[PDB]
RNA sequence: ACGACCAGGGCUACACACGUGCUACAAUGGCGCAUACAAAGAGAAGCGACCUCGCGAGAGCAAGCGGACCUCAUAAAGUGCGUCGUAGUCCGGAUUGGAGUCUGCAACUCGACUCCAUGAAGUCGGAAUCGCUAGUAAUCGUGGAUCAGAAUGCCACGGUG
RNA sequence: GGGUGAUUAGCUCAGCUGGGAGAGCACCUCCCUACAAGGAGGGGGUCGGCGGUUCGAUCCCGUCAUCACCCACCA
RNA sequence: UCCUCCUAAAGAGUAACGGAGGAGCACGAAGGUUGGCUAAUCCUGGUCGGACAUCAGGAGGUUAGUGCAAUGGCAUAAGCC
């Protein structure tokens, strides 16, 4: 139990603790289920050491675990100047993509008093 | 204690030889190692924290104690008999029984190295560390409804320069700055 | 790239941009359309961009990339 | 000259209260998988099959038919077998990141679409206001016009009760 | 100068043998028909100042500041 | 009324409706004894810890703790254990 899923429900479906975690969602969860060739319907296969933990290499070509944000957390510091539209909108909590502020902005502005 | 013969080669022996020393006493040694856990948490009802000390007693060479405070200045309205920690330190014989698996061979889930090495060292084992982020590995009675418990380590060495004593760390699962 | 491939410089700007490098002792180029594009390798030149009421002088840096003249530098304060 | 020509700009510039809508708040529901029963229209560098590349938007190669025939074109709700253990959740998806696909002088401001990650609210709505006496209140799916790119509004059509 | 009380929401005021910040009005916003009433929601607190003790003082205790009530006497 | 410091001029004695404060109890443990040990504060490193308790070291060494005001001592530790 918990050989890849980090949560205590160990008798349930192959999405539980195996999606939206450390750079893995449905599409990349399928890609390591495919790497080990195992079964997924109703429950994930009961498995031992040296069977799928050895195959994390077959899904490694993405930002994962300790590397999920590491280098972008330095690259995103590159623009900070107040005259730069991207610099200012990194230096303050603002959308670099641009949005409307007058009407239907209440998620970004948060709750009103 | 069944594992201590490695001390003649795997640690401090190349250091000993690159000064032409003849004794393990001319190079650093471990005075004491401490495995201390925190009890000062104030976010839930204090209900499962002695079984969290039993989870530490599954790897410590001495079982945790009740403990007492020394100050009563705190905003927690405590008496100086208030339990303040766990009191877990190893000297000599059962410290050779700790490195028998822990921080030496216990985890096969090694990481692709990006740079994270031992830090802030100065001249007396001046590096302190807790564990970061979850991967899960087998532990005793761990099918329990409680958050994942680790260990927070402190160590004291007979050193004067920890940068010179860097070979005392060579048998461990963690790296040192080049 | 994503906006129907390669960019285009409006001819009224393309006729006067390498004549600003290389600007002489004469005044910096005035531009009235903020819609005009600049290319990322452009550097070391001063230009004057219209905002609707004023003309704003700007020097082009190595940190300025392929912008429009409304994005590259603040032509109005404005709020 | 507030006339008229000429070029750039403005009409989603922001502060606060909405009128009418909409995905919903979970199980009169989702997730997975198979599957029944349609009308009305559009089609002269059109509609574009079969197949293929690309994670994908889209694009390549070229039949069929100038169109009761071919092509847009796998109706959905419903129906059958598994699953969820009622909790802001396997729910839900504003966000957040890196790069594309398509169009147009024009996409900062101010467009439509996509891939893999990534993430917060929402718990049936205060006084009150509105709809129907039956194919009626409610609800599911397909087209068309304007038109370079862009509607959830407009106009037709079929399903369930 | 002195005695006795007060100090908390804009106003009127609870909480006073040790922490839990609150009620009715008022204001703003909203519902009905023109103005109220009636019914909901919301904003905002050096809880006056300095010390004593205590983990902690709107609270207890001493002492300031500002206001009310009664005094400031013999010649 | 009982206590600390000054008032007080370095003997002894000592005044003031002289100047600053505490006490009205507390602990059978906070007493007895043998044996052992060494705190604060700051900094660096351990955060799942919400001003202050807390783990290791460097600097320091009755500056912390010593039941109370205040005075003074305490490593021989009267300190904590």
């Amino acid at each position: 139990a918990r050989i890849a899923g980090i949560n205590i429900p160990d008798h349930k479906h192959a999405v539980i603790a195996l999606t939206s975690i450390y750079g893995v969602g449905k599409t990349r969860s399928k890609a390591i289920l495919a790497a080990a060739g195992i079964a997924e319907d109703v429950k994930i296969s009961e498995l031992s050491e040296g069977q799928i933990d050895t195959l994390r290499d077959e899904v490694a070509k993405f930002v994962v675990e300790g590397d999920l944000r590491r280098e972008i957390s330095m690259s995103i510091k590159r623009l900070m100047d107040l005259g730069c539209y991207r610099g200012l909108r990194h230096r303050r909590g603002l959308p670099v993509r641009g949005q409307r502020t007058k009407t239907n902005a209440r998620t970004r502005k948060g709750p009103r008093k | 204690a069944k594992l201590h013969d490695y001390y003649k080669d795997e640690v401090v022996k190349k250091l000993m030889t690159e000064f032409n020393y003849n004794s393990v006493m001319q190079v650093p040694r471990v005075e004491k190692i401490t495995l201390n856990m925190g009890v000062g948490e104030a976010i839930a009802d204090k209900k499962l924290l002695d079984n969290a000390a039993a989870d530490l007693a599954a790897i410590s060479g001495q079982k945790p104690l009740i403990t007492k405070a020394r100050k009563s200045v705190a905003g927690f309205k405590i008496r100086q008999g208030y339990p303040i920690g766990c009191k877990v330190t190893l000297r000599g014989e059962r410290m050779w029984e700790f490195f028998e698996r822990l921080i030496t061979i216990a985890v096969p889930r090694i990481r692709d190295f990006r740079g994270l090495s031992a830090k802030s060292f100065d001249g007396r084992g001046n590096y302190s560390m807790g564990v970061r982020e979850q991967i899960i590995f087998p532990e005793i009675d761990y099918d329990k409804v409680d958050r994942v418990r680790g260990l927070d380590i402190t160590i004291t060495t007979t050193a004067k320069s920890d940068e010179e004593g860097r070979a005392l760390l060579a048998a461990f699962d963690f790296p040192f700055r080049k | 790239r994503s906006l129907k491939k390669g960019p285009f410089i409006d001819l009224h700007l393309l006729k006067k941009v390498e004549k600003a490098v290389e600007s002489g002792d004469k005044k910096p180029l005035r531009t009235w359309s903020r819609r005009s594009t600049i290319f990322p390798n452009m550097i070391g030149l001063t230009i004057a961009v219209h905002n609707g009421r004023q003309h704003v002088p700007v020097f082009v840096t190595d940190e300025m990339v392929g912008h429009k003249l409304g994005e590259f530098a603040p032509t109005r304060t404005y709020r």
